[PDB]
């Protein structure tokens, strides 16, 4: 419903042979790159490679964000596709060379079939049952408790340990509760009150649900996504157990943390295992680093070490810059704003400016996703625009065209409201003519230098 | 109390044909630009478009805050407003990413429906089991209306509420069965006497009327950030309004996307874009700039609106100039809306409706003055000269700012410009910018 | 139209066309989908992936009516230390044979030329020596000496023992005359002895107390409290263990991992010492007062990530369910409750589970 | 019928106010408030 | 306990004592020498009309620059502001230096200090019983319910204060509290009627003979009535109110209870608690049981804040409920502290120098410096000869007015210990040797510094 920037970009809108169409999927043009990504998009899908690099390198506008988002669509849903900014990599609670690794580890799927074994019904009877400790200061501690579950087919009697017994506590179980157990956290639910018990004169909004059925003790299995990095943040500040450091570590402030290789490959072995049990398949997939050049000196050094992995995933770079300074390296130039040194490592896809027609072409596709009809004259003079001006700018017009247009009581858009949204909305460049023109005289009236 | 923008209480545009009227809503001039922005709030009100970017830009005064301040006054309540100021953004508990991150879905609402249940009635009998020396409680409420009565269980939780509120028989209440709130709203009879200590008397009322359960329909707006804050988290909720909240895992904010557009298609939520105004964006640095690039093509982007004083300037983070100090592959996706310097005609209407703001009684003498006075030394510094005109000529206990009012004011408070010639005029004696001076007469 | 939970299974189905271009199961498969969703896989209490072992049943037979759970969870990152290391002084703070070094440290360290232990600072008491100030703090030497030396915890637990009487002298201690009285031995405790909220719990109409509860109250009448959760962590884990094939080892992990006198602070008194405390001829002090365990911040998520299904989930999960729902909604006001007619069997017991929900009379 | 031995009842309506104490809790300290400890 | 020091009760002196107001008319004139100031009518005219506006209480968020030289009297005339508003309305005064916390952005600390400058009054009434417990006794109920031993339909305390003896006939279910709070008969306590609970204060001194030995600290009986009702007025800043709604302080709970006992770091307040706090509070000003009470924020040394700095100003300025900004600058042409390429007068960025009230203050005469030197004199005590006066404004005139202004308490000392308790021309000639200025000090480093091999200062 809400339209962006690159809501017409459907595919790569290639053939069969992997030759681009012409026009296809939301595209113009662009060929030769949306072919390079076409190879892309089946270096990923084979799942062979590990730490294979591309940079989209092109001007501002011509697409290189449309094609990694096209990308993102060839390869559908079950790939991990991890898109992020270079600024994003600045993070005050950790080095910058730890969200790099978080983020190569978002980009590997891991696809799990897991057993739950689990305790359901109403609880039927709960009785604590005591150690006198006499010199730990502590006093007393419930040893075990007996709790009676029912569900519609049969019935049990269970001693649960003290740490079970803490989880419901937590979950403030009472009689006639109907009530969830997973013994593989040893975590209790509590679902409802059983619908034995069903009545309007209570002052608070119980769940009121029926009696389990089948038998009280189930397993279930479950097939479950995660990322290589969920398991490490999973691992690396637990909270799945009963024990106390679990149970605190629920209750302190979420907090990022610089976890160590030594997790990472530990978390590779538990993974293997889980690949030779079969129950888990690999999902390798790719992480979209764009506005690359907004990296740094100790991050490209970095992903040196880090794209040697063999696990690392396929990592796309976008720059948009000619020869550029290396941030923190402030001696050094080099094309792309990327050191000359990580380069060799990338395969380069260029992208290059679009022609007049293709402008127009794009005016239309973009006019009929936004939902707004054009006249011929007012395509042309839209395209013209972005001859002229930018892309970009020419498809900023369309919006307020369409409510200027509206305004009048026509539903189609005219060359008069284009006419009108040029001047209303002023494009970079009239806007720096009044900065200079203005910027003649100081005083009152200036801009501020 | 007053402020610089208080009788700006609307754009000042037909609602019709978008035609800025020369004067309305406290607003004057700028013409073109208050319809270039009455467009804008088109765009917010349909919500359709996601992530235009729109830069006000003009010299000092000239309204651009004023501008974006009456868009806000048009949109209303249930829209985001959020303004930062760029200089918000630097923080030591988070990135500049993640507090632009937090800024962005400040700036988009969820409207979620609920149905609640609220009991009302008179409390007949109220009765409290308490464990001795523990936390087990118990309770049953008799509850009535003239139709109606019925004995409610309490739990623990209810009987705290209950006792916090000193419930007693005789009062009127209401219980959300949803939240648990209990509120009272009066009493059927009087206080009983017997008893010292009993608090103050409550309002009178007659019993509550039919039956005593009724269902209500309830609708809360809460930011994407409040979601990503409370599902971020255990406990702590109170971050939300702490700050505190630090660097909010992306792999959360997946999950949030998705199933708020999930609440959308099954009719649980209504999803509400409003506006991120950024006012002085030239505070930004080159790293934010390149993070908004993208942030904005997010189909939960909000329209950002931006505003810039300056003229070719230094970005900030970077060697070299810029118009507006923005970077060019920024302002490539940015219209700009441009705002003008006043006429006279313009100043004294603007200057009038200060002072009917601030309830000043200027005489024409007075406000030609202030006007002419206007033109030489700012919008602002006349209208600084308003308030303390109205002071001076009240110490006086003249009835209206004269002319002689208005040039004391003037002779007591210095135009900026003055104050440049003062610190001209005395380069010795103030501090230089290498920290020589001289304080021997 | 497909609910989005509809078009993922769909979805799914059309992959398997990829081979094909078992149709005849896959059609009727499409059917139970276009049905309802819970016909092809129905939705059920859910979790975190657990990233840990635990002891699974192997048979549901031979179980019985009788059985004891045992806490079997435990890390799959499982690190080996040799004993050596791990119990035999390779730990430089526990005292054994062959660390020698640390039962001397721990006593002359931590009593001897301890600066906190009560002949320390009774040297030192006076005049303008370091432990002057403690005259007026509130504080005895043995408690002085108990904070130094008890963790944040333990110093925790201890403070939920205490009374606000500075503050309540603030109510009552209030004219002239009482001349802002304050024990001498608590002088230096200002700001406790003084501050507005103590006062505002107390005024008949409470315009303080209400200011200092606004975000609390904004929070809950947002409803944030209630909300469903949308979202929660992919996986969970228990915390990493270290194995080392020694029974100290093993107590170790119990003392410390799961740790007693936390645990009774956290959850309170036992109902054994409920009753002593209750019934004996003397009150008696408990060593927690209460359960020191927070309220959770979700009303109904508590401390768990264990999420539940719902009748509001159930209706909209099928488009058509969705959809017949609001026309019911009115031919309720014709009636035909039961002129509706299925081709499976099954999806008329979903129907009974809905009209149920509706209390809608067959 | 018979009371919960730990637990002391408050009731309140039209005429006032009482509390009920179990017979199992005086003679103990609780009862010492209502004229009947140990 | 405490041994009462009985002989005197002095002040001390700083370096603006002698100031007690602006010294201005009815009309609003300045006179020449009054409330300790000397000269700068016009700049004391000016602040005048500043006392008036924020007295006025109309307007928020005005922004005053006093704008002159060192030594000028800028910070002379924000104290006489001070104490011409009086205590009630807030002032909080900072440098610009003080805005560089490590625990949050600066701009938060900005914002801190800009609420601390905004009172709130509020008036409510106290309504408590209060005494020492003489008595408590059961009444069985005529009612008394089935199977229950006893039925309790009152409980009666005796209170005592030192004024008065009253029964109070309670409620049965503040049994609780007794219990709870363990009441004895002696113990100092009070009942709010809001609640009908009791709190125990302590026991009462009365008994402190009971034993030998006991763990009671002893509390006075309340010197009150017994029944306590009256209004109380509690003033509060909305950055009281900020910081009360974001670290709750009563918290019964483990994680709050090591919060209290762990440093208690400040943190990034949002917008929507400021503004959610600021809409409730406009509720109850609307409701009349609250005033608010906009004070001053002073920033001293302004040209210290940075561009960040003074462009979050400008929003804060904006919002409804803001302070008076007083900032005080010495700078002439300077560099924006955080803007290395900008300068501008004052040192303050000309976006936001628009947004000021400019107030200049001069130099001095010789003939002011004179009366300074008297007034400040007569506040340290110190007895003069005219000659002495000379020779001291003299000093004034020819290095600084501080300078002079700084060898009275060192030539005080010179003459006692000569047996004088005038000072005389003899005293000041000397306290001038013994104390150089920092300009014949500089001479000395350009002549005895002239070489830095050994002997020399360090450059
Ligand atoms: N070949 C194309 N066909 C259709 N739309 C395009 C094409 N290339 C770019 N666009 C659109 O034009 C705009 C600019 O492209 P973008 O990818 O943002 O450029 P950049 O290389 O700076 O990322 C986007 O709205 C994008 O959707
Ligand atoms: N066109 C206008 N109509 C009404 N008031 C205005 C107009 N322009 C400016 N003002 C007022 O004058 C002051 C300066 O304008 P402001 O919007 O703050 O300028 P800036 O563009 O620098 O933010 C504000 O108090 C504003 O209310
Ligand atoms: N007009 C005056 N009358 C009396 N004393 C003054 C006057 N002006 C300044 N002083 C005193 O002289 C010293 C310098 O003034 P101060 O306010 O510190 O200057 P500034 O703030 O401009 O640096 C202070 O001790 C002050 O009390």
């Amino acid at each position: 419903h809400r339209t962006a920037a690159h809501t017409h970009i459907k595919g790569l809108g290639l053939n069969s042979s992997g030759i681009a169409e012409k026009q296809a999927a939301g595209f113009v043009g662009q060929c030769a790159a949306r072919e390079a990504c076409g190879v892309v998009v089946d270096l990923i899908k084979a799942h062979k490679m590990a730490g294979r690099g591309v940079l989209l390198a092109g001007g501002p506008g011509t697409g290189k964000t449309a094609l990694a988002l096209a990308i993102s669509q060839e390869l559908g849903t079950k790939i991990p596709f991890c898109p992020i900014t270079g600024s994003e990599i600045y993070s005050t609670e950790v080095k910058k060379t730890e969200v790099l690794m978080e983020n190569f580890r978002r980009a590997i799927g891991l696809r799990v079939r897991e057993t739950k074994d689990v305790y359901e019904g109403e609880v039927t009877e709960m009785t604590p049952e005591e150690a006198e400790n006499p010199l730990g200061g502590y006093g007393k501690t419930i040893s075990t408790l007996l709790i009676g579950l029912k569900s519609a087919r049969g019935q049990k009697k269970l001693r649960l340990d003290p740490s079970i017994y803490e989880a419901i506590q937590k979950e403030r179980v009472q009689v006639g509760d109907v009530i969830y157990i997973e013994t593989n956290t040893g975590a209790c639910k509590r679902v409802g009150r059983s619908d034995a018990y069903a009545t309007e004169f209570d002052l608070e909004a119980e769940e009121y649900v029926p009696i389990p059925k089948g038998e009280v003790h189930k397993k279930k299995e479950i097939v479950q996504d995660v990322t290589l990095h969920d398991l490490d943040v999973a691992n690396a500040r637990p909270q799945g157990g009963q024990d106390i450091i679990s149970m605190m570590g629920q209750l302190m402030k979420p907090k990022m943390t610089e976890i160590t290789d030594k997790l990472r490959m530990e978390i590779n072995k538990v993974v293997q295992k889980y690949i030779n049990q079969g129950v888990a398949e690999l999902i390798p997939g790719v992480l979209f680093i764009d506005e690359a050049h907004m990296l740094d000196i100790e991050c490209f050094t970095y992903l040196n070490k880090a794209l040697e992995s063999p696990i690392a995933p396929i990592v796309v770079l976008a720059s948009n810059r000619g020869i550029a300074t290396i941030r923190g390296a402030d001696d050094l130039k080099a094309a792309h704003g990327i050191p000359p040194d990580f380069l060799q490592r990338l395969l380069i896809i260029p992208t290059h400016p679009y022609e007049p027609d293709e402008i127009r072409r794009i005016v239309r596709i973009r006019a009929q996703t936004e939902g707004v009809q054009l006249t011929d004259a007012a395509v042309d003079r839209v395209a013209e625009h972005g001859v002229r001006i930018s892309l970009r700018y020419c498809l900023q017009l369309l919006a307020p065209a369409s409510i200027l247009a509206r305004v009048n009581g026509r539903t189609q858009v005219d060359v008069q409201d284009i006419a009108e949204a040029e001047e209303l909305f002023l494009d970079a460049r009239r806007s720096a003519n009044i900065l200079t023109s203005t910027g003649e005289s100081g005083g009152l009236h200036g801009f501020i230098s | 109390l007053i402020a610089a923008h208080s009788h700006i209480r609307g754009l000042g545009v037909d609602a019709d044909t978008l035609e800025p009227r020369p004067s309305s809503q406290g607003l004057v001039g700028q013409e073109k630009a208050r319809k270039a922005a009455a467009v804008v709030l088109e765009m917010i009100k349909q919500g359709k478009i996601a992530g235009r970017a729109v830069l006000i830009a003009g010299p000092p005064s000239t309204g651009k805050t004023a501008i974006a301040m009456g868009m806000a006054q048009s949109l209303g309540q249930d829209v985001p407003f959020t303004t930062l100021a760029a200089s918000e953004i630097f923080s030591l508990e988070m990135s500049k990413t993640e507090a632009l991150t937090q800024a962005f879905r400040k700036s988009i609402g969820v409207r979620i429906k609920e149905e609640s249940e609220i009991m009302e009635g008179e409390v007949v009998e109220i009765q409290i089991d308490r464990s001795v020396t523990g936390g087990a409680k118990q309770g049953k409420l008799t509850i009535k209306t003239t139709d109606m009565e019925a004995i409610y269980d309490m739990g623990s939780k209810m009987i705290d509420a209950m006792t916090k509120e000193r419930v007693m028989a005789g009062d009127i209440i209401s219980i959300d069965k949803s939240s648990g709130k209990i509120t009272k709203l009066g009493r059927s009879y009087a206080r009983s006497r017997d008893y010292d200590a009993m608090g103050v008397d409550t309002k009178f009322l007659q019993c509550p009327e039919g039956e005593l359960q009724k269902r209500k329909e309830v609708v809360h707006t809460v930011s994407l950030h409040e979601i990503d804050v409370i599902n971020s988290r255990t406990q702590g909720f109170l971050a939300l309004f702490s700050g505190d909240t630090g660097e909010i895992r992306s792999e959360i904010r997946d999950q949030i996307n998705t199933k708020v557009a999930e609440w959308k298609e099954e009719g649980k939520a209504e999803i509400v874009p409003g506006v991120l105004f950024i006012d002085e964006v030239h505070m930004l640095d080159i790293e934010c700039f390149s993070y908004i690039n993208r942030a904005l093509e997010s189909d939960l982007a909000p329209i950002v609106i931006m505003a810039s004083n300056r003229g070719v300037s230094r970005i900030r983070g970077t060697d070299y100039k810029s118009p507006h100090g923005l970077p060019l592959d920024f302002l490539d996706r940015v219209v700009i809306i441009n705002t003008h310097p006043y006429t006279p005609d313009e100043l004294r209407q603007i200057l009038s409706i200060r002072a009917q703001e601030e309830e000043v009684d200027l005489t024409p003498d007075a406000l030609a003055l202030l006007t002419k006075i206007g033109q030489e030394a700012g919008l602002r510094y006349a209208s600084n000269l308003i308030t303390t005109s109205q002071l001076i000529a009240a110490k006086r206990r003249a009835k209206q700012v004269g002319v002689e009012d208005v040039q004391r004011s003037f002779k007591l408070f210095y135009d900026p410009a003055r104050s440049v010639r003062f610190v001209q005029e005395s380069e010795k004696r103030l501090i230089g910018n290498d920290g020589v001076v001289d304080f021997s007469y | 139209e497909l609910s989005y939970r509809q078009r993922a299974m769909y979805q799914s189905l059309r992959n398997q066309i990829s081979i094909m271009d078992t149709l005849m199961n896959l059609v009727m498969q499409f059917r139970k989908v276009c049905n309802h969703p819970d016909l092809f896989e129905r939705a059920d209490t859910s979790s975190p992936f657990f990233c840990g072992h635990f002891a699974e049943t192997g048979s549901f037979l031979r179980e019985g009516t009788n059985v004891a759970l045992g806490y079997s969870t435990r890390s799959l990152v499982e690190y080996r230390l040799p004993r050596l290391i791990w119990c035999d002084g390779g730990r430089l703070d526990k005292p054994g044979p062959g660390n020698l070094v640390a039962g001397f440290r721990s006593k002359y360290l931590n009593h001897m030329m301890n600066i906190w232990t009560p002949e320390n600072i009774r040297s030192s008491l006076e005049g303008i020596e370091n432990f002057t100030w403690l005259r007026f703090v509130d504080t005895s030497l043995q408690e002085a000496y108990r904070a130094s030396h008890t963790d944040v915890f333990a110093r925790a637990v201890d403070l939920a023992s205490k009374q606000n009487r500075l503050g309540h002298m603030q109510i009552v201690y209030d004219e002239p005359e009482d001349k802002k009285w304050t024990p001498v031995h608590a002088l230096f405790q200002i700001c406790e002895r003084e501050n507005p909220k103590a006062v505002a719990e107390i005024t008949t109409e409470g315009v303080l107390r209400d200011l200092m509860n606004i975000a609390r109250v904004k929070y809950r009448e947002l409803g944030l409290c209630r909300l469903e959760k949308a979202a929660r962590p992919r996986a969970s884990a228990p915390p990493i263990e270290v194995v080392c094939d020694s029974r100290s080892a093993v107590i170790e992990r119990e003392n410390i991992m799961f740790h007693p006198a936390m645990r009774k602070a956290l959850f309170g008194p036992t109902p054994s010492e409920i009753k002593e405390a209750s019934f004996g001829p003397r009150p008696v002090t408990l060593y927690p007062p209460r359960a020191l365990l927070p309220a959770p911040d979700h009303d109904k998520q508590r401390f768990t990530n264990i999420t539940v299904p719902s009748m509001a989930r159930f209706v909209t999960d099928s488009g058509k369910l969705a959809k017949l729902d609001e026309l019911l909604r009115e031919l309720k006001e014709g009636g035909h409750r039961v002129l509706l007619y299925f081709q499976m069997t099954r999806m008329i017991d979903l129907m009974e589970e809905y009209l149920t929900y509706r209390n809608y009379k067959y | 019928k018979r009371p919960d031995p730990m637990m002391i009842r408050w009731v309140n309506n039209k005429m006032g106010s009482v509390v009920a104490v179990p017979e199992e809790l005086l003679g103990t300290h609780a009862g010492v408030v209502f004229g009947a400890g140990p």
